[PDB]
């Protein structure tokens, strides 16, 4: 999962289909129904959809600015 | 078979169609080319690697082969370009008595790197037990001499092997074929070959910035878009001539 | 740093007889025993070597066994011929050790 | 005095001779991977080579000049030694015996020099120098460029190439501060502008970034999410397991028979409960090759079969072609047929010695 | 099968040395091992070392490293031991011989020393 080069060059990562155990990887991991997503810090809030993830889920690159994941 | 006799060949004309007045060979094998197109060619370089196996082991002297020769004396690459010439040499290489002039490495530690000589004769070490030099148990001499007799079966007798390698990498050309080159025609639509590259199309002066030790240049779908005369070192673009759709 | 030890240092027979010759050695040296005879101004002989095997014209009188640490060497039918010193030698590692040496003399 | 640095994007060369202008191209060769970590030198052992040696210099007068390359240094093997005068590159393989403490007076390197089989003669700058020896060829890399290691891109134009096959794994520098990397198997993504100059890469494995831009074959990577690669677990060591068996198999009594039989009545050996080591089959018959259906000869010391069973017959040359599946005549039909699905070995050999007779056998 | 023919006897002084050929009638050379094995006089054989004459050099055992230099002349076919620094314990009998060392495929059947010289007695003088 990237922002474009224009933007960022800091990226998320998504191993699909595993558990948040089988698993360059930060202290961000989070577990969708789509696999582990590691480098995206989950967020309790709800906006429109930027970079479908899968599931439901969605990430964004939102304010200091990191990627997001709701 | 384990220090086998090297030699470098290069800045000559070489043709291949006399090597059959010096040995009494049946026939090459060449791999990744024919043995009758090679004086059609230009190589950057030539090595010819001679010695002497018996008959089970001519087998061996073959890119992706296996056994005491291709692991521990000789071995090829796997993407060898060249020609294996092997020819029995009984009434040469045999003794009444026994040759023992030829010898072949039996351990090694591990497999030979292609092309990788090792004329070491450091006791071998089987076991944990150091040897110290000394023959004993679990402490073998790697060197076995051949024992060449005239009366051995057709398998069991010398042949001498000499492999062709050709190095055709991107440097200019230094062992060719016999082949006249005729004068060299711009602006027209010709069938050009330089150093062995045939193609068809037209040859146009170009500026293009080749550096000094770049020879041709490629395109998107790998064709040769641009060559260096041989003899006179300018760049020329090659263009396909002309060609178009007719509908009626 | 391998030693072979025999035993008896001389034992007397008669002719027709059976002769058995031990050699030990200090620790295990598989099958690399050899044996060797030697007659007076003379240069050793081989009879038994890998402790199992008869040399090319060895009488079949002589038979060589055992393994490790534990070797014998037998005579079945003793000859006139057949009494001189007998040596055996382990081939395992450097240095090769020569026993004592058995010499076997007329009863 | 060693300390570290970063390499930053340090050490791209061009990886052949062929012109290439504007395109991304994709090569996998040895080059030093991006923002690795270069040991710093300042003016005493021998460094090692591995696979390759990138070595760097910020200076204005020239003072480091040669380097040495083998494997012991010894005199007990073929060594390179590189050095240079004022105009003249000195190139030499003899079998040299360098001092401990090789160096150079405004010689004293080398007390002996025999056998030589080949001998090579032709604001600070920062020299790059990239030396590697993969084939039989020592290919040298250089690059001097003017700086004031910079947070810059420059490639490494091919200067040397020299057709010693020595081995080398040890390597040290002459003088009369410098940096010095190990180059390690990576893909590049290179980027040829319109004149033909290397202007940018991408090192593949650096990160996941890098990796969706090889992907992508393109340098500038749009928003979205990006199916990269598979990560794989791989394995941590190997297990072999094969039966308890100790007994050799009985190939002596087969290729060593007095008199074989007739093929009409072609004798017939089964080989069960036995390790059978086929590397011996050659000294026992002085037979040329093996001709192996459904399996290859050099692979059979790697296989377990449930039997074996040895078919041993005499014949004659023109008939030896009929022993193959598929195959009809007099011998495939009514002496001795072969299935269709035949995997084995067939092993002739000419026995005119021995089967044949003055008046006829 | 090989035959094996040194040279004729040695009297000597401590303090000296002695060299001791050893030409082999030929069939193996280059790649069988020349052992060299002395006699004391009424006492046991001893090996004092095997050379390799592809090797160049010469191995010999943890009693005489230091004194014991043997090296073969591979033209000629002869093997030589010099056996340096006599002294009262080096009057014996010298045999050179040619080990075989034929192994199976396991570690059965070991090294013997089928052909053995006619021997060359050096003697120390005092
Ligand atoms: C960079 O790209 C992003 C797409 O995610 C876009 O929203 C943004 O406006 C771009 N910025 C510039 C300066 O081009
Ligand atoms: C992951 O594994 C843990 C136990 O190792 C388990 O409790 C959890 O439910 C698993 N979650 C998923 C998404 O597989
Ligand atoms: C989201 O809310 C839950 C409870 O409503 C809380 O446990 C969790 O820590 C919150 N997540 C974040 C990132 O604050
Ligand atoms: C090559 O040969 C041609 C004529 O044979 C000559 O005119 C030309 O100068 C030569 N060039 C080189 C580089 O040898
Ligand atoms: C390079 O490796 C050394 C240890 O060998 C380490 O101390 C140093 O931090 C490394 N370099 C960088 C830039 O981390
Ligand atoms: C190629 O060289 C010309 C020579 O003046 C220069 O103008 C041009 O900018 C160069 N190409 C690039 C991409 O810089």
């Amino acid at each position: 999962i990237t922002p474009g080069t224009n933007t960022s060059n800091q990226v998320a990562v998504l191993y699909q289909g595993v558990n948040c155990t089988e698993v360059s990887t930060g202290s961000n991991v989070f577990q969708t129904r789509a696999g582990c997503l590691i480098g995206a810090e989950y967020v309790n809030n709800s906006y429109e959809c930027d970079i479908p993830i899968g599931a439901g889920i969605c990430a964004s690159y939102q304010t200091s600015q990191s990627i997001i994941a709701y | 078979v384990y220090a086998w006799n090297r030699k470098r060949i290069s800045n000559c004309v070489a043709d291949y169609s006399v090597l059959y007045n010096f040995a009494p060979f049946f026939a090459f094998k060449c791999y990744g080319v024919s043995p009758t197109k090679l004086n059609d060619l230009c190589f950057t370089n030539v090595y010819a690697d001679s010695f002497v196996i018996r008959g089970n082991e001519v087998s061996q002297i073959a890119p992706g082969q296996t056994g005491n020769i291709a692991d521990y004396n000789y071995k090829l690459p796997d993407d060898f370009t060249g020609c294996v010439i092997a020819w029995n040499s009984n009434k040469l290489d045999s003794k009444v008595g026994g040759n023992y002039n030829y010898q072949y490495r039996l351990f090694r530690k591990s497999n030979l790197k292609p092309f990788e000589r090792d004329i070491s004769t450091e006791i071998y070490q089987a076991g944990n037990k150091p040897c110290n030099g000394v023959a004993g148990f679990n402490c073998y001499f790697p060197l076995r001499s051949y024992g060449f007799r005239p009366t051995y079966g057709v398998g069991h007798q010398p042949y001498r092997v000499v492999v062709l390698s050709f190095e055709l990498l991107h440097a200019p050309a230094t062992v060719c074929g016999p082949k006249k080159s005729t004068n060299l025609v711009k602006n027209k639509c010709v069938n050009f070959n330089f150093n062995g590259l045939t193609g068809t199309g037209v040859l146009t002066e170009s500026n293009k910035k080749f550096l000094p030790f770049q020879q041709f240049g490629r395109d998107i779908a790998d064709t040769t878009d641009a060559v260096r005369d041989p003899q006179t070192l300018e760049i020329l673009d090659i263009t396909p001539c002309s060609f178009g759709g007719v509908s009626v | 740093a391998i030693r072979m030890t025999q035993s008896p240092s001389s034992l007397s027979a008669s002719v027709g007889d059976r002769v058995t010759i031990t050699c030990r050695a200090s620790q295990s040296i598989s099958s690399y025993l050899n044996w060797y005879q030697q007659k007076p101004g003379k240069a050793p002989k081989v009879l038994i070597y890998g402790a199992s095997s008869l040399h090319s014209g060895v009488p079949s009188r002589f038979s060589g066994s055992g393994s490790g640490t534990d070797f014998t060497l037998t005579i079945s039918r003793l000859q006139p011929e057949d009494f001189a010193t007998y040596y055996c030698q382990q081939s395992h590692s450097s240095p090769r050790s020569f026993g004592g040496g058995t010499k076997v003399e007329i009863k | 005095t060693q300390s570290y640095t970063n390499s930053f994007t340090r050490g791209v060369y061009y990886p052949d001779k062929v012109f290439r202008s504007s395109v991304l191209h994709s090569t996998q060769d040895l080059f030093l991977p991006f923002f690795s970590n270069v040991t710093w030198f300042h003016a005493n052992p021998v460094l090692p080579f591995n696979d390759g040696v990138y070595f760097a210099s910020t200076e204005k007068s020239n003072i480091i000049r040669g380097w040495i390359f083998g494997t012991t240094l010894d005199s007990k093997t073929q060594s390179l030694l590189i050095v240079n005068n004022a105009t003249n590159v000195v190139i030499k393989v003899c079998e040299f015996q360098f001092c401990n403490d090789p160096f150079l007076d405004v010689f004293r390197v080398y007390s002996s020099a025999n056998n030589c089989t080949f001998e090579y003669v032709s604001f600070k700058n920062l020299r790059e120098f990239v030396f590697k020896n993969i084939d039989g060829y020592f290919k040298i890399y250089s690059k001097h460029t003017p700086i004031n290691l910079p947070q810059g891109f420059s490639a490494l134009e091919p200067l040397v190439d020299l057709p010693i096959g020595i081995n080398i794994t040890r390597f040290q520098t002459l003088l009369a501060a410098y940096y010095v990397g190990y180059l390690q198997p990576r893909t590049f993504l290179l980027k040829y502008n319109e004149n033909g100059t290397i202007t940018d890469a991408v090192d593949c494995a650096l990160d996941p970034l890098s990796e969706t831009k090889c992907t992508l074959k393109s340098f500038t990577v749009e928003k979205g999410i990006y199916q990269t690669s598979n990560f794989r677990v791989q394995p941590t060591e190997s297990i072999v397991r094969f039966p308890n068996i100790t007994n050799l198999c009985p190939f002596d009594e087969v290729f060593n028979a007095t008199r074989f039989a007739s093929v009409y009545a072609w004798n017939r050996k089964r080989i069960s409960n036995c390790v059978a080591d086929y590397s011996v089959l050659y000294n026992f018959a002085p037979f040329f090759a093996f001709k192996c259906y459904g399996v290859s000869p050099t692979k059979l010391n790697d296989l377990c079969f449930t039997n074996v069973y040895a078919d041993s017959f005499v014949i004659r040359g023109n008939e030896v072609s009929q022993i193959a599946p598929g195959q009809t005549g007099n011998i495939a039909d009514y002496n001795y047929k072969l299935p269709d699905d035949f995997t084995g070995c067939v092993i002739a050999w000419n026995s005119n010695k021995l089967d044949s007779k003055v008046g006829g056998n | 099968e090989v035959q094996l023919v040194q040279s004729g006897a040695e009297v000597k002084e401590p303090g000296s040395s002695v060299k001791v050929s050893c030409k082999a009638s030929g069939g193996s050379f280059s790649t069988s091992g020349i052992s060299w094995v002395r006699q004391a006089p009424g006492q046991g054989l001893e090996w004092m070392g095997v050379i390799i004459p592809i090797q160049g050099t010469g191995n010999y055992a943890q009693k005489f490293q230091g004194r014991v230099t043997i090296t073969a002349d591979e033209s000629t076919t002869t093997v030589y031991m010099e056996l340096s620094s006599l002294r009262s314990d080096d009057t014996a009998l010298y045999y050179c011989a040619r080990d075989q060392h034929i192994y199976d495929s396991s570690g059965h059947g070991g090294l013997w020393f089928d052909p053995w010289g006619q021997g060359t007695l050096v003697t120390v003088s005092s």
